[PDB]
C-alpha cells in the first residue's frame, strides 16, 4: 500500500498473509476453512497466516495452516489477467473471534463512487522499495468503468474495475495482490495488477469478486 | 528479446511481445505488472519488429 | 499467401487492394459502395483497387476508387485485436460485372471444419520475403475454437476464430490483411494476425464476420 495508513493490530481481520518461506501475497478469508486469492498468486506449498500485524514477529494472535488444496479459476487468463480468482482450502479450519473473522462476499455489485477499504504488505513507495511489517490499509473508491478503460486502453475486461485515485499517490503495489478491497462490508475485490504504484493515469485493477460468487459456493461446497 | 511476439498481417505489420517476465523493462514504454512477489510483468507496446528468441 | 497457389485472374472478384502509394492489406467488397477490410489497417488516403490481378500492371479490368470515409469498429481493441473489422465507404460505385462482384455477408456462423477460401498478394515465405505479385488463393477449413485458444493461449475472443493447418506450410501472411475468409460463399472472415505465418501450431487467426452483420447493415444504411 502506497499512500496509506497502519490499520491497527488485527482491525481487518479477514486479511491473510500467505507464505512460502517468506510473504508473497494476500487473501481474505471467507470462512473458517476457505481463502480467496488472486490466480496470479497461485503456487505450491502455501501456508496461510491468519491473525497477522507485524508479520516477520509472532505477537500472540496469530493462526498458521497450511493449504491442503488451490482451485485457481477454470478460465483464468494468464495473459491478460482476466478471471484473477482462486481458491484456497484451509486443511484444518480455523479457529474464528474477533481477531480472526470471516468477510462476507457481495450479493450485488459495487457501484462507481463507493468508498472501500484495501490492504496488504506491500510496498509502500512508488518510486523505490520499503516493505511494511505492520498491515497498511487504503481507503480508496470505486473508478467509473469508463475511467478504467480509459487509463488502460484495451486491458480492462468485465471481471476487471479500477479504484483508487487518478492523481497519484495512493495505491496498493507489489506485496498486496491477492489481498481485499472491502465496499460496505463485502468483499468486492482482489488486488490484482496495475502499471508501476500509484502513478498518476495508472490507477490499481482489481478482480471483480461480484462475477464470481457462484461459482466460489459451488467448488467449495463440493471440496 | 521476445519469445511469443505476435503480428498484425498489415504493411507494415503491429506487432507486440505477449512474454510474460519479471523484469520491467528499460526498452519497453508500457508494462503491466501484477502485484505479488515477484511481479508478472508484460509489455504492451506494439512495434514494427518482434524482437528475436 | 505461403503454401497457395496463383488463383487465377479475377477468380476472386470480390478481392480489393488497398493502396496508399503501394498495396498495404487487402478488403472485400461487399456491395457497389462498401469494403470490408481489417481495423488494423486503418490508414488515411486509401484508395481502393477493384479488379486487380497483378497489382503491379494494368491489365484493363482494373476500377481505382478512392475512399469517401473510413468506419473502425466502435470496439475495435488495438491492443488485443478484438473488433478487428472496418467499413469503407467508395467515393463512386463500382461497376460490378464478371471480375467485380460484390461478396455474400454471412446469415449464420460457420461451425469448425468447414473449407474456406483465403486470399491476397501477402508473403509467400514462412521465413524470408518475396511477393507474388499476381493473387494468390489457400483451400484451408476453419479450426475449433478450442485448438485456436490451444494455439494461442488467452489470446482469442469470441469474435476471432482460427483457419488453417496445425502442421504449419499453408497460411496468410504480412499482406494478407483484411482480406477474404470465404466459406461456402459468405463472407466468414478477415485476414488479421498471427505468430510468424505458416509456422507449426501457429495458424492464422481471423475476425469471426457473422458477429458483425447488424452494425455491418446499420452503419452502411446510415452512411
Amino acid at each position: 500500500i502506497v499512500g496509506g495508513y497502519t490499520c491497527g493490530a488485527n482491525t481487518v481481520p479477514y486479511q491473510v498473509s500467505l507464505n512460502s518461506g517468506y510473504h508473497f501475497c494476500g487473501g481474505s478469508l471467507i470462512n473458517s476453512q476457505w481463502v480467496v486469492s488472486a490466480a496470479h498468486c497461485y503456487k505450491s506449498g502455501i501456508q496461510v497466516r491468519l491473525g497477522e500485524d507485524n508479520i516477520n514477529v509472532v505477537e500472540g494472535n496469530e493462526q498458521f495452516i497450511s493449504a491442503s488444496k488451490s482451485i485457481v479459476h477454470p478460465s483464468y487468463n494468464s495473459n491478460t489477467l482476466n478471471n484473477d480468482i482462486m481458491l484456497i482450502k484451509l486443511k484444518s479450519a480455523a479457529s474464528l473471534n474477533s481477531r480472526v473473522a470471516s468477510i462476507s462476499l457481495p450479493t450485488s455489485c459495487a457501484s462507481a463512487g463507493t468508498q472501500c477499504l484495501i490492504s496488504g504488505w506491500g510496498n509502500t513507495k512508488s518510486s523505490g522499495t520499503s516493505y511494511p511489517d505492520v498491515l497498511k490499509c487504503l481507503k480508496a473508491p470505486i473508478l467509473s468503468d469508463s475511467s478504467c478503460k480509459s487509463a488502460y486502453p484495451g486491458q480492462i475486461t468485465s471481471n476487471m474495475f479500477c479504484a483508487g485515485y487518478l492523481e497519484g499517490g495512493k495505491d496498493s503495489c507489489q506485496g498486496d495482490s491477492g489481498g481485499p478491497v472491502v465496499c460496505s462490508g463485502k468483499l468486492q475485490g482482489i488486488v490484482s495488477w496495475g502499471s508501476g504504484c500509484a502513478q498518476k493515469n495508472k490507477p490499481g485493477v482489481y478482480t471483480k469478486v461480484c462475477n464470481y460468487v457462484s461459482w466460489i459456493k459451488q467448488t467449495i461446497a463440493s471440496n | 528479446c521476445c519469445d511469443f511476439c505476435p503480428c498484425t498481417r498489415s504493411i507494415p505489420p503491429q506487432c507486440q511481445c505477449t512474454d510474460v517476465r519479471e523484469k520491467c523493462h528499460s526498452a519497453c514504454k508500457s508494462c503491466l505488472c501484477t502485484r505479488s512477489f515477484p511481479p508478472q510483468c508484460r509489455c504492451y507496446d506494439i512495434t514494427d519488429f518482434c524482437y528475436p528468441s
